[PDB]
């Protein structure tokens, strides 16, 4: 069929800067009723996509100036001057011209002041023991950039095995993550320590951030 | 106001059937054709099918991988349109869209969308546990909140907080697939003196079991 490629795959930006994606198809779009279907598309973070660009240049309903359509041949442009919060998920370019394609995708990240990670423990509930394992969560709080280490600590020896580290999306009104580790231990092996030690190591700060509770 | 509304996704065996409905209301439902667009993680999204109009002696037209298999049909009177799926494979999982086919040459309007798994592995509810402090001193916002969701399949799970009344501050990390089974948690940051004096709760659904798990964090 026809393929569309977009740049870059990932892309961060400061707020109120400008950004440009492109997408390059594998043949020519236009049409012989000398239309040129090229589509642009905003999925926002577990939400459904939306029409942003249509036949390369047109707005559709409800979006603002700050997004530009261009084209040219097989090579294709959106544009946003102006970003800001909202703008944050990734970018589709479609064709209908053909049979229907779209491209891989391109995810905006809003590039901003780093953040200082805040830790909370929370100690296995009662409620898991029967199930033979228990799991100790360390939640990261609003914190830019997304790296982050985070280290377990159990009666004073580091512990690696059966650790489990997710992260949320961008978050559109602040542009922070959020974060937790997991450590999962059989009931009796977490019955067995007393202290249970998480440390955070982010670029905000040099000193560890610690986090802990005894039994 | 544009709205469509899928339905009747769940978990298949490799090789089932299943139905999917969609909804469309807020536009004449006649006047438009009406699509189906799935998007898997692994490729991305991918044009399913189409469904003109009666004029069009409601002419179908699939993508050429489901070709045969499955079916599109619509109730203009309804303002429904439907996706027969026989002869499930792996490929065939993914996130199901309903969209319009636009006066515009663009698929204007989606639905949110309704998930398809086909996977020899059976469902298996979530089990909910409660993430309470752990009794310490405040220093750190100003009370975190959570609800651990461990052990289901197949995805997804959706965590309200309140039925969905509470929405500030929010936090559900992705989904992460260990030992055959998922697992993720959400939380909530609440001010100090609104818990617990009064009462949080979590909404964690699971549309593959059909079950809709609501817990309350007491302060225990
Ligand atoms: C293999 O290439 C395709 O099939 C060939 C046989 C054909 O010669 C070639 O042009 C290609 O045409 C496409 O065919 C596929 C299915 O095989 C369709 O899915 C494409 O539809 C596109 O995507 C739809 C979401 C979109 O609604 C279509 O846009 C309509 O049709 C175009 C021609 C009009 O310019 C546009 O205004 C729109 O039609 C209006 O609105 C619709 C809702 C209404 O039913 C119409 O009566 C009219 O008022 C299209 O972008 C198909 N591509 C095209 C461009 O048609």
């Amino acid at each position: 069929d026809v393929v569309l490629t977009q740049t870059p795959l990932s892309l961060p930006v400061r707020l109120g800067d400008q950004a440009s994606i492109s997408c390059r198809s594998s043949q020519s779009l236009l049409h012989s009723d000398g239309n040129t279907y090229l589509h642009w598309y905003l999925q926002k973070p577990g939400q459904s996509p939306k029409l942003l660009i249509y036949k390369v240049s047109n707005r559709f309903s409800g979006v603002p100036d700050r997004f530009s359509g261009s084209g040219s041949g097989t090579d294709f442009t959106l544009k946003i001057s102006r970003v800001e919060a909202e703008d944050l998920g990734v970018y589709f370019c479609s064709q209908t011209t053909h049979v229907p394609t779209f491209g891989g995708g391109t995810k905006l990240e809003i590039k901003r002041a780093d953040a200082a990670p805040t830790v909370s423990i929370f100690p296995p509930s009662s409620e898991q023991l029967t199930s033979g394992g228990a799991s100790v969560v360390c939640f990261l709080n609003n914190f830019y950039p997304k790296d982050i280490n985070v280290k377990w600590k159990i009666d004073g020896s580091e512990r690696q095995n059966g650790v489990l580290n997710s992260w949320t999306d961008q978050d559109s009104k602040d542009s922070t993550y959020s974060m937790s580790s997991t450590l999962t231990l059989t009931k009796d092996e977490y019955e067995r320590h007393n202290s249970y030690t998480c440390e955070a190591t982010h670029k905000t700060s040099t000193s560890p951030i610690v986090k802990s509770f005894n039994r | 106001e544009v709205k469509v509304e899928e339905s009747g996704g769940g978990l298949v065996q490799p090789g089932g059937s299943m139905k999917l409905s969609c909804v469309a209301s807020g536009f004449t439902f006649s006047n438009y054709w009406m699509e189906w667009v799935r998007q898997s993680p692994e490729k991305g999204l991918e044009w399913v099918a189409e469904i003109r109009l009666k004029s069009n002696n409601y002419a179908t037209h699939y993508a050429e991988s489901v070709k045969g298999r499955f079916t599109i049909s619509r109730d203009d009177s309804k303002s429904s349109v439907y996706l027969q799926m026989n002869n499930l494979r792996a490929e065939d999982t993914g996130i199901y869209y309903c969209t319009r086919g636009g006066a515009v040459g663009a698929m204007d309007y989606w639905g949110q969308g309704t998930s398809v798994t086909v996977s020899s592995a059976t469902t298996t509810a979530p089990s909910v546990y409660p993430l309470v402090p752990g009794c310490s001193d405040t220093s750190g916002s100003s009370v975190t909140l959570g609800c651990l969701v461990k052990g289901y399949f197949p995805e997804p799970v959706t965590v309200k907080w309140n039925y969905g009344a509470l929405s500030s501050g929010v936090r559900t990390v992705s989904s992460v697939l260990q030992s055959g089974f998922y697992s993720l948690s959400s939380l909530v940051t609440v001010p100090s003196s609104t818990w617990p004096s009064q009462t949080v709760i979590c909404n964690v659904a699971h549309p593959a079991s059909k079950v809709d798990l609501i817990k309350e964090p007491s302060g225990p």
